[PDB]
């Protein structure tokens, strides 16, 4: 499992999937698996 | 009333020392651009003699022509439009400047008449016979023929046709006259003649017009107790060569001479002008002693038939620096002084005397009783009003170069509706003609921003259908200069520079296509594919583009290929707006607009016939998925945002459908970013009243093309132009002479879109 | 080289034309920008600096006389010291761009005759003025001197 985390400015840090794609979203990264319902957990912090 | 815009200083440039000063000299042309000369006396006299200009929105960006003129300038002319300048100096030597390659930086100047050894001492232009006369009874009248109308003048010289000869005429310190022609052609013709038989000094003169083509000078040898003579010229062209006729008038001598009391002071005329030029038949003397001063207004009119008789004259005053008359055109008569009287009107009444203190008095045209003063808190050497005489540029006794905003009402309050309306008739008179409106945002509070551009919208409208023809990118940039001012307003500029860059791409793609052969005639195939597109609803792109007989569309493959920055441009704004849709931002005009939703559909459909005649010229996008169509795509949904605004009386609101359709966007392509031209740097936005601004010449207090889309490196090495009033940046000359679509960067040889003019930029060597 | 030489003869091939670096951000910003996220978040002072670290014997002054604020410069010096005796007071003219070059000793022949001292003093600056290397400062010609006026006070007695 893999999951990127993004600094930015003010104080907020966006994150995603990690095993995805940035560009062919069907392709799946070399060695991550994508995590199954990941965005609805980050939501509830959200 | 008067406010001090703002005050150019030199940095530590001045203090001149163990030479004097030198008589400085002020042109404000019809676009806003002064032309000055200053005193600067560092390591060199050359530093006298150089030209600036300054535009007048950057001033910090002052250009200095460093002109050839051995002594020192006397005179600075521009043109009756904006684009000559002619100088003159001590010991003749008149050169005309012009433009080279349509920078406003850079000036050159092939032509120019020498009589030698003679120093001008009045120059002027010849009158290319169009004059207009402003109606300020009719300011409600809601049709710009009965608000500005042509007064019927006749050029002076008029060559086979209608069409008047350009060319000056100068008067020198002795008796000489000159007039040099300019033929179409490169040729210049010369003509020096005598004034009249006994030759003497001309120590101060004056140029004006008549109707009829008859040129009026006014001599005077600076004595005040001798006569301020007066020549009828006459030009004309026999078989080759120039030809001057000359004529003498009456002259007049001066009260303060008869006064009897104490004449002998004011011993010397110091201001001769003419009220105007081509207003022949008024004249306004200064005569002055070293504390003292006096002006006076005189007038030919008849009963000796011919005869000077004074109008007015001050009481006393101090001695007066410089002279400012006005030139807004207006109508003068007894019912157009009645109503900008009652509704008090005060632009084109107005002449600016500086004096020897610090204070400035503008002061009426017919009787010269002072209607307003500003101490300055040390004189103005020379002054200038503006074209819309709203502000008054002036240099002092010092490096300083100063801008003062005179209210159209001087200074006495007005409800609200009333400057809307004063305000409104000045910036119709600069959408007639073509002069520049930044005094009037001088003018312009931020609270009645909005209330004045709907005006504009109402006076666009119920005009005759050619004028709004040819009003339209004028009041786009009217619209996006007002917009500019106000920070309830400040978010829509963006959309109208937009507005006319996909004008200016939509026309001129609907401009390349020639049809190889004429089918359905009587329509243009712009208009059969307007009507094509519109009747056509399909939300597939393939059933709009099998209609539309695709053996017309058909280019080089050349040309066809060097568009692809433009149809790059074209397909990413479509993207940036579709994916924009789910949210105040750079795209939120165009969502509801469904006329520029037409023309999007437009251009797209002829993007994907062109790109299977050649697939190079097609835009890119960056898919996250390779089985994609993504032409069809953004085409499919802008059909189904453009069906929402296509309905007559319609304000429908965008299905949720559409809605989750464009989230889905970032998804399935990569939305680029996009400049967004105004890259505002411009003074009336930063200025405020009661607050004049401090500024250092040349101090001034992700990089692209906007016209040809490419891109600039992060510190870009060729050359720029910027234009002056949006900003937008292109490159100087074009990168690829052999493939250039000379129909689009014809376009913008001599402006931007906008009409601003091009500046060229330094480059920053980091 | 290896690995990487089809890049080098790309971007070699195609130097000089102005729509490059348009080129460079039409093929390379996307992939960036995707990946690596949005982008970022009088008298000259040498000789200040020599009068300014002088020994107190010397007592190094700027002539009442001479062109001064202009290119070279020229110094009256003094010598204080109870071991030597009072002599006359040298005279010095810097040139501007000082370092890279050597001081030259305004010579005054007639002060320095009058006196069997005042020659072994001269004779000796002379000889020491004549061995000293090139490129040389102002202190080594107010040490050469002040050397010069010790040995003609050892070898006088
Ligand atoms: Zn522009």
């Amino acid at each position: 499992y893999c999951i990127d985390i993004y600094c930015r400015s003010r104080g907020v840090v966006a994150i995603r999937d990690g095993a995805y794609s940035l560009f062919d979203n069907s392709k799946l990264v070399e060695g991550f698996y994508p995590a199954p319902g990941l965005k609805t957990f980050l939501n509830m912090f959200v | 009333m008067m406010d001090l815009a703002y005050v150019c200083e030199w940095e530590k440039w001045s203090k001149s020392t163990h030479c004097p000063s030198v008589p400085l000299a002020c042109a404000w042309s019809c676009r806003n651009l002064i032309a000055f000369t200053m005193d600067l006396r560092s390591d060199d006299q050359d530093l006298t003699r150089m030209i600036h200009i300054l535009d007048t929105e950057h001033p910090w960006d002052l250009h200095s022509i460093p002109s050839e003129h051995h002594e020192a300038i006397t005179c600075l002319e521009w043109d009756q439009s904006g684009s000559r300048l002619l100088s003159a100096d001590a010991d003749g030597q008149i050169k005309c400047w012009s433009m080279a390659d349509h920078l406003a930086n850079s000036w050159e100047s092939s032509v120019g008449s020498l009589v030698e050894g003679d120093p001008i001492v009045a120059l002027s232009w010849l009158h290319n016979g169009v004059k207009l006369a402003l109606h300020v009874e009719k300011s409600g009248a809601s049709s710009f023929g009965e608000k500005f109308s042509r007064v019927k003048f006749s050029p002076s010289l008029t060559l086979f046709g209608g069409k008047p000869m350009e060319g000056w005429i100068a008067v020198t310190v002795s008796g000489l006259v000159t007039v040099s022609l300019l033929k179409p052609s490169g040729q210049v013709l010369t003509s020096t003649e005598s004034l009249c038989r006994l030759r003497g000094r001309v120590a101060l003169a004056d140029i004006a017009f008549t109707g009829g083509g008859n040129i009026v000078v006014a001599t005077a040898d600076g004595s005040s107790a001798s006569p301020v003579q007066f020549y009828k010229v006459c030009v004309s062209v026999v078989s080759e060569k120039c030809r001057i006729d000359t004529e003498i008038l009456p002259s007049l001598f001066m009260r303060c001479t008869t006064d009897l009391n104490r004449k002998d002071k004011f011993p010397a005329i110091t201001h001769l002008k003419f009220l105007a030029r081509d207003m022949s038949e008024q004249v306004l003397l200064c005569a002055s002693s070293q504390t003292s001063s006096i002006v006076e207004c005189w007038s030919l009119r008849k009963e000796t038939i011919l005869k000077w008789r004074i109008l007015s004259a001050t009481n006393d005053l101090d001695r007066v620096s410089a002279v400012a008359l006005p030139k807004l055109p207006i109508s003068l008569t007894n019912t157009d002084l009645k109503v900008a009287s009652d509704t008090q009107f005060y632009p084109g009444l107005g002449l600016a005397l500086a004096f020897h203190d610090g204070s400035v008095h503008i002061v009426h045209r017919l009787s010269l009783q002072t209607m307003a003063v500003f101490y300055s808190s040390v004189h103005l050497k020379a002054m200038q009003l503006s074209w819309t005489s709203l502000a008054l540029v002036g240099i002092d006794s010092h490096g300083k170069l100063s801008v003062l905003r005179l209210s159209p009402s001087m200074g006495h309050p007005l409800e609200v509706g009333l400057a809307l309306r004063h305000l409104l008739f000045l910036l119709e008179y600069c959408m007639v003609t073509g002069y520049d409106w930044w005094d009037i945002l001088l003018h312009v509070q931020p609270s009645m921003v909005q209330s004045l551009v709907e005006k504009l919208h109402e006076e666009y409208t119920r005009q005759t259908a050619a004028l709004q023809q040819v009003l339209s990118t004028r009041i786009l940039a009217m619209k996006a200069s007002l917009c500019k001012l106000s920070p309830c307003t400040v978010t829509r500029v963006c959309d109208y520079h937009t507005k006319l860059f996909l004008i200016a791409i939509s026309s001129t793609l609907k401009s390349l296509l020639r049809p190889h052969f004429l089918n359905t005639p009587d329509k243009s195939p712009g208009d059969r594919l307007t009507e094509i597109c519109t009747k056509i609803t399909d939300v597939d792109i393939d059933k709009v583009m099998i209609n539309l007989k695709t053996e017309e569309f058909v280019l080089d493959m050349n040309t066809l290929q060097a568009l692809q920055q433009l149809l790059q441009w074209v397909g990413d704004f479509v993207l940036y707006l579709l994916a924009s849709l789910p949210n105040l931002r750079p795209g939120h005009s165009f969502l509801r607009d469904g006329t520029s939703l037409g023309m999007l559909r437009e251009l797209m459909v002829v993007i994907r016939i062109w790109g299977l005649l050649k697939p190079s010229c097609l835009p890119v996008y960056t898919a996250t998925s390779d089985t994609q169509d993504s032409m069809s795509l953004l085409f499919r949904l802008l059909t189904k945002l453009w069906i929402c605004c296509r309905d007559e009386g319609p304000a429908s609101e965008p299905d949720e459908a559409l809605v989750d359709e464009c989230c889905l966007l970032p998804s399935q392509l990569l939305i680029p970013s996009l400049d967004w031209l105004p890259a505002s740097d411009g003074l009336v936005s930063r200025l405020q009243p009661k607050q004049p601004l401090r500024l250092q010449f040349g101090r001034a207090p992700p990089k692209i093309d906007h016209l040809r889309r490419l891109h600039l490196g992060a510190c870009p090495t060729e050359e720029c132009k910027a234009c002056t009033r949006c900003g937008c940046v292109t490159m100087l000359k074009s990168p690829n002479r052999t493939t250039a679509v000379k129909q689009w960067e014809q376009r913008w040889i001599k402006n931007c879109l906008c009409g601003g003019l091009w500046w060229r930029v330094p480059l920053s060597y980091p | 080289q290896y690995l990487c030489q089809p890049l080098l003869d790309a971007v070699l091939a195609n130097i000089r034309s102005p729509v490059f670096n348009h080129s460079l951000y039409r093929t390379f910003v996307p992939a960036m920008t995707a990946i690596h996220g949005p982008p970022i978040t009088s008298i000259p002072s040498v000789l200040q600096g020599e009068v300014a670290r002088l020994d107190p014997k010397f007592l190094v002054n700027l002539d009442p006389s001479h062109c001064s604020n202009n290119g070279t410069v020229h110094l009256i010096c003094k010598l204080d010291d109870k071991d030597l005796p009072s002599v006359p007071p040298l005279e010095l003219s810097v040139p501007a761009d000082y370092p890279a070059q050597s001081p030259l000793w305004i010579d005054r022949q007639w002060q320095y005759d009058a006196n069997p001292f005042l020659q072994s003093v001269h004779r000796c600056m002379t000889s020491r003025l004549l061995q000293l290397p090139d490129k040389h400062s102002v202190t080594a010609l107010l040490n050469t001197w002040a050397q010069s006026v010790h040995q003609a006070c050892l070898s006088a007695a």
